[PDB]
């Protein structure tokens, strides 16, 4: 009766359909089943990096038990999910939590073995005493409590392996991350639940696109769920739009209201210099009211036509809604050039010519490399542009790197700029990679690394590349042509969406 | 009346035969007896690594007492097993625990010399107060026999800090058994598992599960890391002797799910998903074929296994630790023979290097390779843009069927001496100490990957001295005392020394930049030979296929003509820059042209575009 | 001395018969102690910083079982501070660690190893030895032995040893080889560059016998149990 107080039930939740379906991953289920049924020391532990699916496997095993697909030695067994915080909640006195846990263990052992224990994140059991989480050792080794567990691949090493007399009683089951083709199947089988939670519909191409697109942009997470987030956010945004009026009318209305409020207060300014700013505010206000009227008129035409066709006879998420989600995330633009960017990209060499005069070849070569990437033609695993341009002084080779970095971002200080005139000695490389573990500045990372990692779309400039020691080129050797360097902490950063630019002054006069 | 309240009875538990055989370990039991039969300070302590067997020795002593093989002054002693976890339980008051302990000690002392207290994991006796200290006077008089057993580390971490205590204790070191002793032990315990599971166990399996777990699984000790293989092979054979076997219970589960997916992908009101259903059904039929064939052959075999064999243990050790340890299941022996021409699908030329790589896999798999040495570690070098990294990525692309499964470090960043702590970790007592190594901690888990050292020459010549034992011994220790196992990976070392000689210049640069004791541990030092204008067409078509697959996301296959496919290889061939000028020329010719075409309308998706060679350029 | 001549396999052969297992020695690889602060791992951290409970790496393996032979691979590549620590092991007998205890190396067999110079008979190599170490640390050791190169006569016995090793390894699948004396002397005739020691013999074995055997074995026709002879051709060894 203490199991009721200090444990919830898992099969009693899987029987009422309150668990999500589990798809694939048969080898791991079979290994867990065949480890959970041996004579002694019969308790596995699902180990692996976070996100790959480790509680989903236990819930799939519970659903399989409820269905009856398990072997004879597991028919009609209840899975119990222990909770340790609720056992340490009130234990002030010197002998409360110990007898609590002992009563729980006695209630488990009293049964004929008709109970399968399940502690998730079992790395939290090494303490909990003050000494506890250690009296379980006699029963673990004898095999009287079948203890399925699951911990991260580096909480094990940090908490359990430090008690090598305990991690002997556990059998490890390595759960690797799935591939894109298996993520597609998982999504296919898992979509009709979000389809119900949000009153929308989800196209299958929108499931292929999520899995194939969240594998090359979001490189900091793993991939049974790195796409489910895209699908969920797309569905939620589409539901919001299915509610009151959609986007890009909801922005212009808010903007016009604010401009009106500002103009109604800037009018009563007894000044001479502020009367000039009130002459542009009204202009932009009228310009915005124009666009808002045009949008609200086109909206009625679309809806009107739809209703007409319905009486005569943008309502489901799509592969571009997924793209808009993954573009609001990470800031990287991967869309379809929605009629506002195509014109700008076509008149590109004419807007760089407003700040750089001449250098037609360089301007054309940069504009021709931005479009090969926006049009979806460039190599998907390489920087979108990496070229070194050089010449005599006062020519424009630093201006162009600052003229290109402007109209792409509407700003000027939005590019990561390091000037290699200070890297004269070869030991200064650590200034862009960090210090290896065990030195003074280590909990700071690199300076280029931790600047590209935060926004992986800015352009990077290497001024005066010739002035550096001839051993930093070797460091750059793999940034180019692959877009990847590491740091002290071991985390890889991807330079696969940035435009690298290296200026220099060699020759200086040669034809 | 408190002993039975707060303890149990090992002798009673063994009289009913609730224990296992303890065959072996004569000297340890003899020493335990002769120390227990002392006059004063008669209390031993079994000590050793976790898993070698330290409670089994006490269980054997109990069985031996019950049998009557002990000397005179041990007859009818009734060993008792104390449980301090119950003494401090609900003792929420001011003196309850102290008085419980005192009553138990008095009850033990009142018996003349019968009770032999046995506290397991006695390191937990230091605290428990708020006590556990009212035992030293009872101990330094010979009145308490206190048999105990703690691991080799928790002893010095908890008890050596109490030098008053450890003086009243005898230490009995229990070393681990060897492979022959492990086999002898296994031959006695097989009956218990043969009874628990309705299965028979073979002696060949018993000896394989001891000679194999000593080689592959090296993180635990070896009276018991061999028992698990038997205990899991038995469970798997029981599950198989149950309703359905395996490798049919996979095809069935896969076909069911494929049907469920096809039944719901058919009514998809789309045009882009039309070719995505045109292969699901193909794969489903190709799977039903194999399902039917296996289900038919099953009836043949059932009209025309029953006990665990020697390869079932191999299958268990292969499911564990990742490593393939089985014996050439069919479909593999054809893959390994096709290897040499299957790698040529991505790497053209360099057939010497291809053969030298495949010959280290076909050997280590057949089982003729050296066990205590990596399965191949060779450094190949040559000019630039030739394929040396492409080969290292294409090798690990069909051993694991996943490009990212390779362990890739690039030695361009290990330019200075102190960057060694970056792939090994920091010593005990510094800032980054929990994260461990970077190369170490990536092999200790899943020890079957391929390791790539890119531009080995760019590193400070003190990092080679760390790889000096990775080669020829396959082991390095991180900043934790954890010797990892490199004996079954494939090491690859790329470089660019010389780049301007046939063989003598590069072999002089190698001997001038490396040490002889380093060049000696290596396998064949392969030298690539540069590309020839003839076989560049086989690279042109691979690049074109790659580009096609890349832009196939919108159904834009190109009909590249033969004169264009020839022009793309006529120029763009440099005898100095390899094949990267070709990659650049492809996007200078087709890339920017199609990019201008595409976003200015007139090339809307679903269309096919032909290329044709103009007088100088080529038009779309 | 030179490379591949038997320096390491002697420290592994002494323990092999003093303990009946080549894994009963404390083999630490001194090629990783190339930094000054790396002394903390083979001695232990001070009381209570990050790793006090772990204790030393060298001192602990001998405080618990003080009869082990201790090997130091590539002592030349260490830092000139671990020598100042290992010094007090000699002419004293004991070693104190960061914990604050004292451990006695009075029953161990210290063994060092290096590859200094490798260019002179004894004069250049012993000058190099006297140049990097300290003379007060050298007059405490026993004989500073120099190992000799291999000769074609001392190589046929090594071929016999390697063939015995290969045969013992092929006992799992129950195979055994028949090596004709022409092949047994050809394998020693080739692979005698007197600059790389005995290593090239291992590679020649795997290239000649092992590769052919492993290509035949999984192509059927050499199924387990039976024996196989090896004979000589103009150049190669046909099986
Ligand atoms: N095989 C699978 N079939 C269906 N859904 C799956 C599968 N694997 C994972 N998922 C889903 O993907 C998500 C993964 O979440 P969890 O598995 O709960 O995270 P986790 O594996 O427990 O990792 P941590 O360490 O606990 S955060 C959940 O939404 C699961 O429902
Ligand atoms: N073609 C050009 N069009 C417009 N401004 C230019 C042009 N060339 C140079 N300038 C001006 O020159 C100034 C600095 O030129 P930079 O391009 O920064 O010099 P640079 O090209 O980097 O040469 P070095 O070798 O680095 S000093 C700015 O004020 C630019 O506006
Ligand atoms: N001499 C032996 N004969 C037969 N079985 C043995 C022998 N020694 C150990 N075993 C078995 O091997 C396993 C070892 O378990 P234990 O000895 O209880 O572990 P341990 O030595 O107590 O180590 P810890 O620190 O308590 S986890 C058990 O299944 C024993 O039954
Ligand atoms: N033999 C080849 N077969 C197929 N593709 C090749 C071949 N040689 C080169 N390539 C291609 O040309 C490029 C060469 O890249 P890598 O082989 O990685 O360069 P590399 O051989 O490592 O030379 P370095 O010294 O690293 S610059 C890649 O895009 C390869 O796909
Ligand atoms: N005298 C010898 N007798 C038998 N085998 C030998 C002898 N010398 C070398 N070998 C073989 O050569 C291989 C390596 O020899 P080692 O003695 O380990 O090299 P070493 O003395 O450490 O030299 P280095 O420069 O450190 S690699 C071993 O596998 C031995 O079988």
């Amino acid at each position: 009766q203490a199991l009721q107080k200090y444990s919830t039930d898992l099969t009693a939740r899987a029987r009422e359909g309150k668990l999500d379906p589990v798809i694939g991953r048969d080898n791991e289920i079979r290994r867990v089943v065949q480890v959970l049924s041996r004579r002694t020391k019969n308790n596995p532990v699902l180990i692996g990096e976070p996100g790959v699916g480790k509680t989903a496997i236990v819930e799939g095993l519970a659903q399989r038990i409820v269905a009856g697909d398990v072997p004879e030695s597991l028919r009609d067994k209840t899975i119990v999910a222990l909770d340790l915080g609720s056992m340490v909640a009130g234990s002030k006195y010197r002998g409360e939590f110990e007898e609590r846990l002992k009563a729980v263990l006695d209630d488990i052992k009293n049964s004929a073995g008709q109970i399968i224990t399940f502690i998730d994140e079992l790395h939290t059991i090494v303490g909990a005493g003050a000494d506890a989480g250690n009296m379980i050792k006699p029963m673990l080794a004898r095999g009287e409590l079948r203890l399925v567990g699951a911990t991260t691949l580096d909480e094990y090493r940090k908490h359990i392996e430090k008690d090598a007399a305990l991690e002997r009683r556990f059998q490890q089951v390595y759960v690797g991350e799935p591939s894109v083709e298996d993520t597609i199947g998982i999504l296919r089988g898992l979509k009709d639940r979000y389809e119900v939670h949000h009153g929308v519909r989800i196209t299958d191409s929108a499931l292929v696109a999520a899995a194939t697109l969240s594998d090359r942009y979001i490189t900091a997470r793993f991939l049974p769920d790195k796409a489910i987030d895209l699908v969920d956010e797309a569905a939620s945004r589409l539901r919001m739009e299915i509610d009151s009026r959609p986007v890009e009318i909801d922005e212009v209305e808010r903007l016009v209201r604010r401009l009106e409020i500002e103009e109604m207060a800037l009018s009563k300014e007894e000044d001479e210099a502020s009367a000039e700013r009130l002459a542009k505010l009204r202009s932009e206000l009228a310009d915005q009211k124009e666009k808002l009227a045009e949008l609200t008129t086109r909206w009625q035409n679309e809806k009107n036509a739809i209703e007409i066709v319905r009486d005569l006879k943008k309502e489901e998420v799509g592969p571009d809604d997924i793209a808009d989600v993954v573009s609001a995330w990470t800031g990287i633009p991967a869309g379809r050039l929605l009629e506002g960017e195509t014109a700008k990209l076509l008149r590109m060499e004419d807007e760089l010519g407003k700040r750089v005069i001449g250098q037609k070849a360089a301007v054309t070569a940069v504009s021709d490399a931005v479009r090969r990437s926006r049009a979806g033609v460039s190599d998907p695993n390489r920087p979108t542009g990496a070229f070194m341009f050089l010449g005599p002084t006062g020519v424009g080779k630093t201006e162009l790197a600052k003229a290109l970095a402007d109209f792409l971002f509407d700003d000027e200080r939005a590019m990561v700029r390091i000037d290699m005139s200070e890297y004269g000695e070869k030991h200064t490389v650590a200034r862009l990679i960090g210090a290896p573990p065990g030195y003074v500045g280590y909990e700071a990372g690199g300076q280029l690394t931790e600047a590209v990692r935060r926004r992986p779309y800015t352009v990077v400039l290497f001024d005066e590349i010739e002035k550096a020691h001839p051993d930093v080129f070797d460091v750059l050797l793999q940034v180019l042509d692959e877009g990847r360097l590491t740091d002290g902490h071991g985390r890889t950063v991807d330079f696969r969406n940035t435009i690298l630019i290296l200026t220099s002054n060699l020759g200086s006069g040669g034809s | 009346q408190a002993l039975q309240k707060y303890s149990t009875d090992l002798t009673a538990r063994a009289r009913e035969g609730k224990l296992d055989p303890v065959i072996g370990r004569d000297n340890e039991i003899r020493r335990v007896v002769q120390v227990l039969s002392r006059r004063t300070k008669n209390n031993p302590v079994l000590i050793g690594e976790p898993g070698v067997g330290k409670t089994a020795i006490v269980e054997g002593l109990a069985q031996r007492i019950v049998a009557g093989d002990v000397p005179e002054s041990l007859r009818d002693k009734t060993i008792v097993a104390l449980d301090l976890g119950s003494m401090v339980a609900g003792s929420k008051y001011r003196g309850e625990f102290e008085e419980r302990l005192k009553a138990v000690l008095d009850d033990i002392k009142n018996s003349a010399g019968q009770i032999i207290t046995f506290i397991d994991e006695l390191h937990t006796i230091v605290g428990a107060g708020a006590a556990g200290n009212m035992i030293k006077p009872m101990l330094a008089r010979g009145e308490l026999r206190l048999v105990g057993a703690t691991t080799l580390d928790e002893y010095r971490k908890h008890i050596e800090k109490d030098a008053a205590l450890e003086r009243r204790f005898q230490q009995v070191y229990v070393g681990e058994p060897s492979v022959e002793d492990t086999i002898g032990i296994l031959r006695g315990l097989k009956d218990r598992y043969e009874v628990h599971h309705g299965v028979r166990i073979t002696d060949s399996a018993l000896v394989a599960a001891a000679t194999l777990s000593d080689r592959y699984i090296t993180a635990r000790f070896l009276p018991d890391k061999a028992i698990d293989l038997v205990d899991e092979a038995a469970s798997r054979l029981r599950m198989e002797i149950d309703s359905r076997p395996v490798e049919i219970d996979e095809v069935e589960r896969l076909v069911r799910r494929l049907e469920i997916e096809e039944m719901a992908l058919s009514k998809e009101e789309d045009e882009a998903s039309a070719e995505r259903l045109a292969k699901l059904r193909s794969e489903l039929a190709d799977q039903k074929e194999k399902l039917a064939e296996l289900t038919t052959r099953w009836q043949n075999e059932k009209n025309a296994k029953e006990e665990v064999g020697p390869d079932d243990i191999a299958d268990v050790v292969s499911a564990w630790t990742g490593i393939p340890a089985g014996r050439l299941l069919e479909g593999e022996t054809a893959k390994l023979l096709r290897m040499e021409d299957e790698l040529g699908k991505r790497v053209i030329g360099q057939k010497a290097a291809v053969t030298a790589v495949s010959d280290a896999v076909r050997r280590s798999r057949a089982g003729v390779s050296d066990p205590n040495r990596p399965t191949g570690a060779f450094m190949f070098l040559g000019p630039t843009g030739v394929g040396k990294t492409e080969l290292a990525k294409a090798l690990a692309d069909f051993l694991f069927d996943d490009e990212r499964a390779m362990v890739r470090i690039d030695m361009s960043e290990y330019g200075e001496k102190h960057t060694v702590a970056r792939l090994i970790g920091a010593p005990p007592g510094y800032v980054g100490y929990e994260a461990g190594g970077q190369l170490t901690e990536a092999v200790r888990r899943r020890p079957y990957t391929v390791v790539l050292f890119d531009e080995i020459e760019k590193a400070h010549p003190d990092v080679f001295d760390v790889l000096l034992q990775v080669l020829d011994e396959g082991r390095l220790t991180d900043g934790h005392g954890r010797t990892v196992d490199f004996r079954n990976t494939i090491l690859i070392l790329t470089s660019n020394l010389g780049s301007g000689g046939s063989a003598e210049q590069v072999l002089a640069a190698v001997r001038a930049t490396f040490k002889p004791e380093f060049i000696n541990r290596l396998d064949d030092v392969l030298i690539f030979e540069g590309l020839n204008p003839e076989e560049l067409v086989r690279i042109v078509d691979i690049q074109l296929a790659q580009l096609g697959k890349r832009l196939a996301q919108r159904r834009l296959q190109l009909q590249v003509s033969l004169p264009a496919k020839r022009w793309l290889a006529q120029r763009g061939f440099d005898p100095v820059y390899g094949a990267r000028p070709l990659r650049r020329l492809v996007q200078q010719a087709i890339g920017d042209q199609l990019a201008k075409m595409l976003l200015a309308g007139q090339v809307h998706d679903g269309d096919t575009v032909p290329v044709n060679v103009s007088p100088d350029a080529d038009s779309l």
